[PDB]
């Protein structure tokens, strides 16, 4: 097939992958801390909300809920 | 008000219980016993 050829002015952004790998193991203070520029911006974070919560009920797990 | 305690749901996995069998049989669960009451039995209730 013929295919659709030429230049076009691309740009790049904010929100890299190097400054949103943020991982936690046990305690405070994780171990992985992104950059804290934030900016109304908390979209939950590490946390197991009640809507997460309720997809668990749905499989009918009991120890991943006393587990988690 | 069992995921606030921390208990264990009756409902999906936890709707039932597993139980491991013992396999013994009741050959060796006998009240085992030679001579021990055969003493005290018989001179308790001669004559009185």
């Amino acid at each position: 097939a013929y295919i659709f050829f030429g230049p076009i002015y691309y740009q790049k952004l904010k929100h890299m992958v190097l400054d949103k790998m943020h991982a936690r193991a046990r305690g405070p203070r994780a171990v992985l801390t992104r950059q804290p520029t934030e900016g109304r911006s908390r979209d939950g974070g590490l946390r197991l909300g009640e809507m997460e919560r309720d997809c668990v009920i749905a499989y009918g797990a009991s120890q991943l809920l006393l587990e988690r | 008000e069992c995921i606030i305690l921390g208990q264990t749901m009756s409902i999906g996995t936890g709707s039932f219980k597993v139980v491991k069998g013992t396999n013994i049989s009741e050959k060796d669960l006998v009240p085992k016993r030679c001579l021990f009451e055969s003493l005290s039995n018989e001179a308790a209730l001669k004559a009185n």
